[PDB]
């Protein structure tokens, strides 16, 4: 094949001009996003019971859920959070692969038949179901910097003039929104309605009478009398449309014109659904929208229209109204496309400045130049072809595998000018017997790295796409420079290189090059016949071998593993949990304290602080608190001790003084789909139906007995919300009856007053909005204040609330948590700065193998993924290992030499491993990819000389020893070129200072280790394995 | 510009380094192995 | 004005018509309730009465010749075709006397 | 009972907010007519499994059914995959006229 | 010349071809009712068929 | 037309302006890839350029 090609060099070049062709318009249209779908496909259904207490939803609302939501295949786990607010949330997780848009259908399709069980004022509200596994794109902060408008005022207008045109755009999939639009609240008073002799259901009976719609008909009807020539539509009475409106409706009209107005007995405004969370952006009331990117959309496009249509709605922007972006993702994507380029653009010239140190010649020079963007290209249109996008990972890669291509390169041209050095013969047949000598070992090398990395991608989970965007990058750009060295770059070597002469080597000229070229003539001599001492003794070397490999084995087991390094992403969240029974003030209160800390104290730091009172992690209630804080760019905070992890340890620190609250500050994990914290999530389920004392009792028996270990476990603290007091009324049945006063009454005016209940709908200002009805505040506020309402008997008179109704206290669990339909509870928590999270997980199954009998324990989240290593187990790397071995025996005919090439393998573990244990970072995922690609490194130097050795063995009359001291003379310019190149250009990575230089820098440290040590201690060790292998088995 | 004129100076300026610690190695490597095979 | 334009070039545009129905007037029935409740009557029996008398209104199913067919409760053509048969219509009121 | 104007404005407004997000949409048109029925057209891009169209147009609606206005709620949403002019109609006729 | 020529030569999608049905539509002034639009139907069917 | 009050074909319409707008690009890849083909199979630059 080459020599074919040799002789038809525009063959070759028609087939890179293909090959450049297919990359632009792969590069043409291709989508754009952070990162791919890496979390398990979840399914969300949200249930509303407005003024419901925790059992009320638990046992009335998901519970037919969860009993009719079974039979869905690809099912991995599901969980239910129930709330004292009335907020129910069913949360189903999949496996990973399948189709989540027939999924959502079969879980929609489902809930349909379960909506006629469940109550009415559910199914008024309404459930939803949702993707919740989709990451937000961006997230936009719209804020008020006069007073005018309140949270209210600012979601409604978001609602009516933001929300469509940022939907409309190109490229934006779901918009969210995080405010509730305007709503016509309905106050009472009680002492109004006693005046008047009503009571609240005579209200809502008005309303629904009164706020209807009826179907009018038509002038001269679908059957016209014979003659008729008018046509026309009735228009009858319409809903409301205004406040004034509302006011004017009657409650009781008698015969002689006397009458009663809603606007006499009840205050009516707009206000809004919930007044549940309250929003404050930098001290000021504000709203938000969350926007997420649509499938097979451009992540900058769509950031850059989202930026032009906000900016163009200033003119139209009422009042004072200011748009800020909390949090965007788009400087990351800018960031990983910026460093490609740079990489590219270094390692080019690096490799033509290292050539022309080394050949001399600038036609030399100038081959690969034009042949690895050739490879980047045909990488790109395959992975455009195979369905992949441009993600954060397939780029790392891609900078990965510039490596591999410049070795390719180097190899070609420096065994083709060494021949035509040595031999005297003219580019065209010194190409041809270069090229002839070689093709078997680059069929070899690249059937080794296929064999070695494919396995990698049929991981299972997160880890499995992780690993597979990585996998698929490597292979492609392996499979494309193998081919471009077997067909485009013979045709370089045949007319681009001048037939010098022999002995020419730059020994004629001075300066550096003469110079230089004596050294490294004196070094090579030296090196052989240090080699040759040392291949003339065989025995010494194996103990040093045994010696390296004990020593990488307890480097093995020492060095800490973990799934994921963290990041500084420039955004953190704070959580706030008041004690319990705790109001809104003084949420309020502490939040106000924390925002002023932070803006004070941190001010050349922090940006912003969107504080969110009412909603938390945890749980929704007026009891917790949380607060997004966003740092400035990372430009504008130099150094380790302006990161996110030295901000968070000294707020905690700060924080540690804030009384009646226990403040909290911690780092989202990198991957923000996955998870929410950065340790891990461990659950207790209740199985022989113990209760909840029980199970609360074993919890924080539990809690208590891991907190007795303070160097593995940090921050074990509870997901929930601990039990609180509750008010009980009970209502006198028989002394309602025999008043006179049915139950119905009771029963409607006490979930009317201090529950609010949605009656109807109405048209404000051309949109539909609901209209509540509620006590107004001070009436329904203190436990005395029952005694206010008054209820119609049947004879006309009205009795107290206090005549036949009684008030107690009880206890109450304000959060009920449920995991695969069994109560149960979860503790979440990281892992000791200095030890592995796998330890922890088995001395956490430990500690709760002591809990009391009935309880039994399980993972979720990240956890669950991070306990599906089982495929992780020696099954897959075992099955590498036999692939490869039949791989190297199937190159070149033995069953015994491979051997050798395999025995480099720990040489450069070795390096990769002592520079994790120097460094101290951890073994994870970034940090396995880089040591596979030394590894590969390795074998490819090992391949070459092996083959080279057999090769001078086999076609010639040379004996072990002068073979071998041969083969390793002539490669040795090749390995410390390619060498010299790799470490050169992972330079970045290990010296990257931020924006996500986690990764950088595991990969980078592994691949210099790995490099450094295999260059090193391949070159004395190779030649060792082959006589030995050679030598007993002859 | 500046940027590529950086990257540029660089580059020279830590190859011939780096080659030189490559070839203290072979140095060192070559003559502890030549001292230890004839023990 | 794009019509009246477009009309002027017979040699190239042909047939250039709209794709919908223009604009109607329509008919409002002002119901006072103020007097309505005043008399008597309730605001439910007024709006049942118009809708079920000008409107029609689906009620219930019948089977006919083993087939499931819907029942229809309507005014009878007469009654239904000019505004002053509006007045023919009549509501009980609270004490069952009969008002206009 | 509504009329094209207040049905334009609440179902049909929420509906196309909805719809839009969906991949390989070409472009969506929407009527309102005054018999109170509302019609929503949406063309995907050329290539696209219509079968998987629905499925999507089902689901994103799906989330919107608790903006809508509640007699719509229950009224009725057809989803359907259909195309725009008749491939044939059949017509039945009486040879005697004893047939209205 | 070709350049000229291809300037010259008007656009278009789709040639439009004899299918042996056809298809026509009426529209009233707004208001109008059933009887005349049955009388103007009448008109057209009678001349088509005439 | 008063500004605020824009345009946009569809339908058969969008399908024409979409054949129209996308023939020079079929046209260029064409002649691209026909004079590509030529050069590999037969040889020289000269052949396929004449």
């Amino acid at each position: 094949m080459p020599n074919f090609f040799i002789d038809r060099p525009i063959f070759a070049w028609v087939i890179a001009i293909i090959i450049m062709l297919a990359g632009g318009l792969a590069i043409l249209k291709l989508p754009v996003a952070q990162y791919p779908t890496i979390a398990p496909p979840a399914v969300t259904i949200s249930a509303s019971y407005p003024g419901a207490d925790a059992k009320t939803v638990q046992d009335t609302v998901t519970q037919v859920i969860e009993q009719n939501m079974n039979g869905i295949d690809n099912l991995m786990y599901m969980s239910s959070n129930s709330d004292s607010t009335g907020t129910v949330q069913i949360t189903l997780t999949f496996e990973s692969g399948t189709d989540a848009d027939i999924a959502q259908v079969q879980v929609q399709n489902k809930l349909q038949l379960a909506m006629p069980l469940l109550p009415q004022e559910v199914q008024q509200q309404g459930v939803s179901v949702e993707k919740s596994s989709s990451s937000f794109l961006m997230v936009v902060g719209v804020i008020n910097t006069d007073g005018t408008m309140t949270q209210e005022d600012i979601s409604d207008y978001v609602a009516a003039n933001m929300k469509d045109a940022i939907s409309r755009t190109s490229g934006v999939g779901d918009v969210q929104l995080f405010g509730s639009q305007y709503a016509m609240r309905i106050w009472m008073n009680p002492n109004e309605l006693n005046k008047f002799q009503l009571t609240p259901v005579d209200v809502i009976t008005a309303i629904k009478a009164q706020n209807a719609q009826v179907a009018a008909g038509q002038l001269g009807g679908t059957p016209p009398v014979k003659g008729q020539q008018l046509n026309a539509s009735i228009i009858a009475q319409t809903r409301l449309t205004s406040t004034e409106e509302f006011g004017k409706i009657l409650l009781k009209v008698n015969q002689d014109g006397s009458r009663v107005l809603l606007r006499d007995v009840a205050k009516i405004e707009l206000g809004g659904e919930n007044y549940d969370i309250i929003a404050e952006f930098n001290g000021q009331p504000a709203s938000g929208l969350g926007i997420k990117l649509a499938t097979g959309a451009n992540a900058l496009d769509t950031a850059a229209a989202i930026r032009a249509e906000l900016a163009k709605m200033e003119p139209f922007f009422p009042s004072g109204l200011k748009i800020v972006y909390p949090y965007d993702t788009t400087p990351f994507v800018k960031i990983s496309i910026h460093e490609v380029v740079k990489t590219l653009v270094e390692a080019i010239i690096l490799v033509f400045l290292v050539m022309y140190l080394f050949l001399q010649n600038f036609r030399a020079t100038l081959i690969p130049t034009i042949a690895v963007p050739v490879v980047l290209l045909g990488t790109f249109a395959v992975l455009a072809a195979f369905g992949f996008s441009i993600n954060t990972l397939t780029m790392f890669g891609m900078v990965l595998a510039i490596g591999l291509l410049v070795d390719d390169a180097i190899v070609v041209v420096e065994n083709v000018e060494r021949v035509m050095a040595e031999e005297g013969l003219p580019p065209k047949e010194a190409t041809r017997k270069s090229m002839g000598q070689i093709q078997g070992a680059l069929v070899g090398i690249a059937m080794v790295l296929s064999a070695v990395f494919v396995p990698m991608a049929f991981f299972g989970g997160s880890t499995g796409a992780i690993y597979r965007q990585f996998s698929i990058t490597i292979v492609s750009a392996m499979a494309l420079s193998v081919l471009v060295a077997l067909i485009l770059t013979p045709a370089l070597c045949a007319t681009m290189l001048k037939p010098i002469a022999k002995g020419d080597h730059g020994e004629g000229k001075k300066g550096f090059f003469g110079w230089f070229n004596r050294m490294f003539e004196k070094s090579t001599h030296h090196y052989t016949d240090s080699v040759g001492g040392i291949l003339r003794s065989t025995g010494r070397y194996l103990v040093l071998y045994l010696i390296i490999v004990v020593g990488m084995a307890y480097l093995f087991v020492r060095l800490p593993s973990s799934f994921l390094p963290d990041e500084d992403q420039g955004v953190f969240m704070t959580m706030v949990q008041l004690p319990a029974g705790a109001t809104q003030e003084r949420t309020q209160k502490v939040l106000n304290e924390v925002t002023h800390y932070y803006l004070t104290k941190e001010k050349n730091n922090v940006e912003s602080v969107f504080a969110v009172n009412g909603f938390g992690f945890a749980g929704r209630g007026q009891n917790t608190g949380i607060a997004f804080v966003s740092l400035k760019d990372w430009a504008d905070r130099p150094g380790e001790e302006n990161k996110v992890e030295a901000i968070t340890m000294r707020a905690t620190r700060a924080f540690s003084q804030i009384k009646d609250a226990m403040v909290f500050a911690f780092n989202l994990p990198a991957i923000v789909e996955l998870g929410t914290a950065t340790g891990f999530d461990f659950e207790l389920i209740d199985q022989a139906g113990l209760g909840h004392e029980k199970l609360t009792q074993a919890r924080n028996q539990l809690l208590a007995e891991a907190a007795k270990h303070p160097d593995m476990l940090t921050s074990v603290r509870p997901n929930g919300l601990e039990d609180t007091p509750q008010f009980k009324i009970d209502i006198d049945q028989e002394k309602a009856q025999a008043l006179g006063v049915s139950i119905n009454d009771i029963n409607t005016t006490l979930g009317a007053a201090w529950g609010g209940s949605y009656v109807n709908d109405f048209i404000d200002r051309g949109r539909v909005k609901k209209v509540y009805v509620m006590s107004e505040a001070k009436y329904r506020m203190l436990p005395d204040d029952i005694g206010d309402w008054y209820v119609r008997a049947a004879d006309g008179q009205m009795v107290p609330f206090s005549a036949f109704s009684s008030s107690r206290w009880e206890y109450g669990s304000p959060r009920l948590e449920r995991y695969n339909g069994l109560p149960s509870m979860e503790i979440l928590g990281q892992a000791a700065p200095g030890k592995s999270t796998g330890e922890a997980m088995e001395l956490m199954e430990q500690l709760a193998s002591k809990l009391p009998t009935g309880v039994g324990y399980d993972w979720t989240g990240m956890s669950y993924q991070e306990r599906l290593s089982g495929n992780q187990a020696p099954s897959l790397y075992a099955i590498s290992l036999i692939v490869v071995f039949l791989c190297l025996a199937a190159l070149y005919e033995s069953w015994s030499i491979p051997f050798s090439v395999m025995l480099v393998v720990p040489l450069g573990v070795i390096g990769a491993l002592l520079a994790a244990t120097f460094r101290g970072l951890t073994n994870d995922v970034y940090f396995q990819v880089g040591l596979l690609t030394t590894i590969g490194l390795s074998a490819k130097n090992a391949i070459l000389i092996v083959e080279f050795a057999k090769d001078l063995m086999d076609k010639e009359g040379k004996g072990l020893i002068e073979a071998t001291l041969d083969a390793v003379r002539m490669r040795l310019r090749p390995i410390l070129m390619t060498s010299l190149a790799f470490i050169l250009g992972v330079m970045p990575l290990v010296i990257s200072t931020g924006a996500g230089s986690g990764a950088q820098n595991a990969v980078g440290t592994g691949v210099m280790g790995g490099m450094v040590t295999a260059t090193v201690l391949a070159i004395f060790f190779v030649p060792v394995f082959f006589v030995v292998v050679r030598r007993r088995f002859s | 510009m500046l940027e590529l004129l950086k990257s540029l100076v660089f580059a020279v300026i830590m190859v011939p380094v780096v080659m030189a610690i490559i070839l203290g190695l072979i140095y060192g490597l070559g003559e502890v192995f030549n001292i230890f095979s004839g023990v």
